[PDB]
């Protein structure tokens, strides 16, 4: 039995149903003649469900019939969605004609169980210097990239892309959550030009689109993933930026009358990213590695969408504006980034202690920045003077020309495995160097190439 | 020579957030007659406080640290009547009985800053009423500098 | 990473045994005084022997208060 | 030489006072934006939690 | 028809009318047996209204019969107005009987159209040096005044008030928002005694009126200056303190129970300020030109209030308390002053060149004033001790004997034109008149003044 | 060559909130039609002033800076 | 006549009566068939009454039968109350039985009238150095001990307890609110092994009790204390945490249908602490001195509570987080904290000179501190070298070892009379000390400690 | 040696606010039969994070940061 439209708020919408046909939490809807999907979200009583518009709301008026499908929203999976873009409901919208999948599943779900989770610490080498140095990430783990507008999330990301796909031999899902359009344009006819898109599965859900859209589209991208995962296979999940999620969350929030909670977000915050992150895991079935782009609001790390966010990682990438303001990239910042692989017994004493040894010359140069600035470097002792030297060393070899940012400079990309990560740092804490003009550290791939800048 | 007003922590709120017009419509006796008269209202900031639980208790609508639209209009309504009339407004007043002199009322409120702030509401408002400031500093009581 | 001036123990030698009871009696306030007087004495030309030992003392007390994850005494 | 010396160290010293009370007056200037940024925070804070508190009661 | 009071709190009545009697929004309304005046700001429903008191409510009670006047506030206009003062609803608060208007109008309007707008941009010409060669006035422009107290503020308003009258035709209207009771009084009597009194209409909105009544003074006093400007004149109003209009705004608004905005200002602060200043322009028939003293809170410039005001200000104009200690007046700083109008495209190459030339000699003799202090005049080059010369010379030359300050300076007053004032400035800053001491360009209306004071 | 859309400071906040969208739209017009088009938002800060006028007036729970949470959007 | 429960949330539960036997304000009410009291706080109309439980809600439903008692919470007064641990409602907590009271009084009361007031100067020494020289108590008067979490209150109170209770002559009231349950029964041992549990009435709400449990017990203590002044007797009065009065009606005050003021806080806050702080006096009747612990928020001294409690007090005495920091005990500011007493016709030329000598010379050095930091100490003028000697070994000297406080610092308690204390600050004062190292005076006692200690 | 007791991220609001008052339950029965036991308690901050939700959803007027009147009580 069809129910009717009794009011319209924006991307929210409101239907009654007879007292013996009412539809359950999370199913999915039809306006008749429109054809307009909704998803049941809240039920109200007296036969009246609350709903959310997956689509332009614009054009809609009160008593349109609604018919009610019997399950909730499902999409695609398998090896027929890959090569493929497809919308928040599944639908291909990249004019290839239709997909031709031989099963849908529902995009809610619940958890892994905890006897099904995977342990493991094999890592992982991503040849990005400060990276493999302070931060080092593991196969089947989750990374995330926190940073303000402008500061670098999407290039990180894509060198990551570039370089993780170069050991990794399996399937690849996408998922673009609240971006631009022209970036998902871009990545596709990169792909589609390197005869590398027929292992990549492709979701988005862009800036342009109503509230519904991109409060769902990551749950169909996750979708996908798990159906690789479960098939047995290793798969890598790369979300565009997780943040839109939860954005979309508050836009919604007042409209389905919940009461606002610290700074205006939903009172939900925490449970919605807890039911959406603990889905993207590792289990005893097949594994999926993860990276995440993360924006902060106003650039405050503080904010509670960024500080719920950091408890669900493995490794925590902090980008800063005052290091991209030097001309220093990838722009990490060495002493808020984190990883639980950094430990002796997962990387060795060596890489341990050098990683250290770096995070302590950088911590005490940090403290003598006041100082610094009234009086000079001359009025510290020499022992301080020696730090500061080896600190402003170290600083620059952090710094990295990236492949996919040639485009920006000219600069050739440079790949450095953790060999010689390892190595390079080593020698200029042990003093190797203290004879080298500490721009000759500035832009170079390997120690061997500061040595060779410094003859110029 | 001094009209003592109480209006202790333990009175209703009402008869703290009114004792300042009472003892200000005593003083006023001396000025409408050709007299001059000084008063001093040892805390207006309290007297907000005490106006600011009637209004959130009323359920009147609140604005910054929760003070209703009015509390700038509570302290001009109280300041403005301290003031010099002239000759013409006594012989009015008093219907001739007191000819050829003026009659004034001083006021000396007392405000509370928190840490030395004065950018809050309460003390920016009566900043901007009075006819002039008299800033006591900590770390001169400090230093010996007693007054 | 214990800051030793701001934490606290409302219980006391109470919580402890008589061998390191006697044997820590005054660290926590000691290394507390030293925090202030290695800021103090950043810049001085010349200390004299009181000062020189307690800086000395407490840079070896802050080094001892250092010990490994999974290594319990 | 060392008489002409020491003049020298005090006319050195002076200009190395004068820029470091420049510098100085820097870091006032940007603490007093960051001061003034914080302060319009918190007074939209508080008015944010009592028109919250208000609408529940 | 009449209606009746149904609700009374504080300021705010609600008052109930006929269903086809409803009175419409900033209709003024009248309480029968009492001179208290109502202004309807919103329409509840059910013929109920709810209106803002322009006086005190105290012994009013439910039930009371309230007439529509069947339009908005009105207010007396023309010459009838000038040397009289009055209150927000154009009642003479002075003892001086009824005014003798022929006309009145209502003091809520739209703006001058675009089409109406007068066009190319013309000086107004102060008769003042200071001014008109540091921070000139477009005609229909708005300049913000700074400074302390006890800096020569109503002496500055009293020459602009006399210029405007004799030189050019013109007239003036105060309008006191928030006006001191003392303070209002004091300025009435100094006005009276300055023979300028007979050339300004003054409205005063007192600091113990209710909020309605000092949100609503700017609109009289510039609906009086409005009927100036249609008789083909160039106005000029002074408004007391820009930041009280925007702080009766404040109060009013949480009256009515509106949703507080960013630092607690009501949410419509930048329509509420483009009301008032966009009717203050230049128009085909003639213009308003407006000088407004503007108070910053905290010390902070980037708070909503002077940040929604600076994007009207057209100039400003700084008094310095270092300058007036000099002896020098007016005392206007030429350093911290600034004008939009100051612009070789707006003034042209010649009157540009004399300012910035007068502002760079200023601005190097401030420098070497610190170096005159700490190291001797023995320091200085030759080149250095002749700007010092000439920068004395142009400080004292900036100096002028105003026709309302003859009680303080015993000698005549001067208007200077703009031509004179630059012939004078760049005949100094050009060396012709090095060979006169520097107490002869002190108090002298033009350059030839200052030429013929050096014979004695 | 050129439109110009207008939305001066005592227009009201419904219309400041709108002049950009109706600018969009009227060249939109040459983009569709397989020509090209430049358009100049004078303040998108004072769109989102506007905006956060309406959303207040309209009692919409206000989040940093007391702007919308739909401001992003906007 | 009985009513019914018909809501229960949180902490308030309303109760409905016929509309001719509907109970009276702060009137105590009693459940059928549980052990629960409830005290009506409002009167909502329509025969319901809106009350908080003294007790568990756990055992709570609605349509519970309630009894009116037709009285406030009524608990037993006088000599039957010494040496005994009771709750809220006067219930003996200990396993002693029943009490042998032959009088009771409710908790509910007016303040002293202006004529009963008392004048008492007598003052009282404490044993404590900083408190004799910079905050001396008078006997009748309020102390307050002002501090954030972990500074010291307890302890203070426990050493001020042993050098003025256990030697006093009359009666001890001690009021624990909010307080750890473990403190509490501490206490009660230690008062009843040292054999002074015969003279102290102990009234306990520790923290784990529902919120009426705490926003009453200050007032059953204060209840005992009134009977023995109103006797004619001398008494003591202790109170643990004075905020947890504040805080419980804090908890209680939005269910309560009240809008926050700001901070959060209850606007009845200012009222409430007035309320009781104006019944904690002396009277012509008889006196008593009391002694309060008062917590401060986040350290926050500009906090609302403690913003408000100064105003009720004779003598502040403020307890530092930035002393404490430094390992100096008992962490008490001279220059934040301050009495009544402090007055030459009072105690006398040399006592005040020697106090505010040292507030001079404490003065002095913060404003220094920051400069030794940056330039270093041979930066400084002779003057100022000598002055921060001599103000770091006054600092050190503040500090002395309790005999409660044996426990924390493993060295024995010292007990310092007043003449020995000014000696000492005087010595130092005058440069009897310039050649001790500046070691020797901390945690020592009397000025020859320091002079024996150097030694060592 | 130990009782591992688990509210994941995923699980209710209700199961997170109740954890750690289940396992002071399980702790508890040490301690009243003459033993000793030990508890920690991972992070007491989302307990209250949990029960904030739990209050808001049950529209129960908020304090300071959007926090019930009684989280010090919980
Ligand atoms: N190595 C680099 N060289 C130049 N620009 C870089 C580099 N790394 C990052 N960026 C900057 O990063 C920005 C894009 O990242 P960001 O805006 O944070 O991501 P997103 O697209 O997710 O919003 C661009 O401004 C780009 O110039
Ligand atoms: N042009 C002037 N010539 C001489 N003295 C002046 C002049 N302008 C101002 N002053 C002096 O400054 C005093 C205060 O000026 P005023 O305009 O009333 O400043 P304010 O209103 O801020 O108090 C005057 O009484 C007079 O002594
Ligand atoms: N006089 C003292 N001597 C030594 N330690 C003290 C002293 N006073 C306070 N303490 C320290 O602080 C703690 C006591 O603080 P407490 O009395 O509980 O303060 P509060 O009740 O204000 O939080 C002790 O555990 C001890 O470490
Ligand atoms: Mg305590």
């Amino acid at each position: 039995s069809s129910g009717r439209i009794v009011q319209i708020i924006g991307a929210v919408i409101d239907v009654e149903f007879p007292r013996d046909a009412v539809p359950s939490i999370y199913e999915a809807l039809k306006v008749q003649g429109v054809e307009t999907t909704l998803e049941v979200q809240q039920q109200l009583g007296d036969g009246v469900v609350r709903s959310i518009a997956m689509g332009s709301t614009e054009g809609l008026k009160r008593g349109l019939n609604v018919d009610s499908t019997g399950a909730a929203i499902s999409v695609p999976v398998g090896k027929a969605t890959l090569g493929r873009i497809m919308d928040v409901l599944g639908n291909p919208i990249d004019e290839a004609g239709p997909i031709g999948e031989e099963e849908r599943w529902g995009i809610h779900r619940e958890a892994p169980s905890y006897a099904d989770q995977a342990g493991g610490n094999e890592l992982l080498e991503t040849g990005i210097k400060v990276i493999d140095l302070v931060c080092p990430f593991a196969k089947g783990g989750k990374v995330g990239l926190f940073g303000g507008a402008g500061v670098g999330k999407t290039v990180n990301m894509m060198e990551l892309i570039r370089n993780i796909a170069i050991e990794h031999s399996g399937y690849s899902v996408f998922a673009g959550v609240g971006e631009r359009t022209r970036e998902g344009n871009d990545f596709y006819h990169e792909m589609k030009d390197s005869n590398v898109l027929d292992k990549v599965a492709l979701v988005y859900g862009q800036m342009n689109e109503p509230p519904g859209n991109r409060l769902r589209v990551a749950l169909t991208g996750l979708t996908m993933a798990e159906k690789f995962r479960d098939e047995g296979r290793d798969v890598l999940l790369f979300i565009d930026n997780i943040y839109r999620y939860t954005l979309a969350g508050t836009e919604v929030s007042a409209l389905l009358g919940r009461m606002p909670s610290a700074v205006g977000y939903q009172p939900t915050l925490a449970e919605e990213m807890g039911v959406l992150q603990e889905r993207i895991t590792s289990t005893k079935k097949g594994s999926i590695t993860s990276i995440q782009a993360v924006y902060v609001p106003a650039d405050d790390l503080t904010d509670p969408s960024p500080a719920t966010t950091f408890a669900h990682l493995d490794a925590t990438v902090v980008l800063s504006r005052d290091i991209a303001s030097l001309g220093i990239y990838p722009a990490v910042d060495p002493l808020d980034s984190t990883s639980r692989q950094l430990d002796p017994l997962v990387i060795g004493q060596d890489h341990y202690d050098t990683a250290r040894g770096v995070q302590y010359v950088l911590q005490r140069y940090k403290e003598l920045k006041d100082i610094i600035a009234i009086l000079g470097m001359d009025e510290l002792s020499e022992a301080d003077k020696l730090l500061v030297a080896r600190a402003r060393k170290i600083q620059r070899f952090l710094s990295q020309p990236f492949f996919v940012a040639e485009v920006f400079t000219g600069s050739p990309g440079k790949y450095v495995s953790l060999k010689d990560t390892i190595a390079g740092f080593k020698g200029i804490l042990n003093g190797d160097y203290d004879h080298l003009p500490e721009q000759a550290f500035y832009m170079v791939g390997g120690i061997e190439e500061a040595v060779e800048k410094a003859k110029k | 020579n001094t009209i003592v007003v109480a209006a202790s922590a333990s009175e209703s709120a009402a008869l703290q957030y009114l004792a300042p017009y009472s003892g200000c419509t005593m003083g006023e006796y001396f000025r409408d007659r050709g007299e001059d008269a000084l008063i001093v209202y040892d805390d207006l900031s309290k007297q907000a406080v005490a106006y600011r639980q009637i209004s959130l208790l009323l359920r009147r609508p609140p604005g910054r640290e929760a003070y209703p639209g009015d509390v700038f209009y509570l302290h001009s309504r109280l300041l403005e009547r301290a003031s010099r009339v002239s000759e013409e407004y006594v012989e009015k007043f008093t219907n001739g009985a007191v000819t050829g002199k003026t009659g004034s009322l001083t006021a000396l409120p007392i405000i509370e800053t928190q840490a030395g702030d004065v950018s809050a509401f309460v003390p920016t408002n009566v900043i901007s009423i009075t006819d002039g400031q008299i800033f006591l500093e900590s770390a001169m009581f400090n230093s010996g500098i007693r007054p | 990473a214990v800051n030793a001036g701001i934490s606290v123990s409302r219980v006391g030698g109470a919580a402890q045994t008589k061998i390191i009871k006697k044997l820590s009696g005054g660290i926590r306030t000691a290394l507390a005084q030293y925090r202030e007087l290695a800021a103090f004495a950043q810049f001085a030309s010349d200390l004299d022997e009181a000062t020189r030992k307690q800086l000395e003392h407490g840079q070896r007390v802050t080094e001892l208060m250092k010990q490994k994850q999974y290594a319990p005494m | 030489a060392v008489v002409e010396n020491n003049a020298c160290e005090q006319a050195a010293r002076m200009i190395a006072m004068k820029n470091a009370t420049d510098n100085a007056g820097e870091l006032i200037s940007d603490l007093q934006l960051i001061y003034n940024k914080a302060r319009q925070a918190a007074i939209t804070q508080e008015i944010s939690e009592i028109v919250g508190g208000a609408a529940a009661v």
